């Protein structure tokens, strides 16, 4: 510890390999999709649609 | 159809819903106990469905 810096931990250890697993996740699956009548068309409304 | 134009077609009362049927071209959705009262006091309106 050092009052200017803070905790400079030398944590950085090996005694056992990493705890469970890392993260592979959502990825949101972007879809290439054009607008075209009645397959994909815009909505009309009064309040703004975002 | 109604949520797109909530300013246009949706009204504030039963009275303002009957006046827009009598003047405009409109299909106001009442409850069946105040369709029976309107279609006796005014013989130019009707109940469409069941
Ligand atoms: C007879 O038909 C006419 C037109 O089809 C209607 O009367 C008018 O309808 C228009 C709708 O386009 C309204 O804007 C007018 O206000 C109506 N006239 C009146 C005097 O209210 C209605 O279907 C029928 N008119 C009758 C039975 O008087
Ligand atoms: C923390 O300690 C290491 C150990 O040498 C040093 O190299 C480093 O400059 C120190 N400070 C920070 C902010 O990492
Ligand atoms: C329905 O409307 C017509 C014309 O607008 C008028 O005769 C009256 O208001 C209603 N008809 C009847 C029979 O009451």
């Amino acid at each position: 510890w050092d009052p200017a810096s803070g905790l400079n931990m030398t944590e950085s250890q090996k005694g056992k390999p990493a705890n469970i697993t890392d993260s592979l996740s959502n990825r949101s699956l972007i879809v290439t999709t054009i607008l075209e009548e009645p397959y994909v068309l815009f909505k009309k409304s009064d309040k703004p649609l975002y | 159809f109604m949520s797109s134009r909530r300013q246009s077609v949706l009204v504030k009362s039963n009275e303002e819903g009957i006046q827009r049927v009598l003047t405009s071209d409109y299909a106001f959705l009442m409850e069946s106990t105040t369709i029976e009262f309107v279609t006796q006091r005014n013989c130019n309106l009707t109940q469409i469905g069941g």
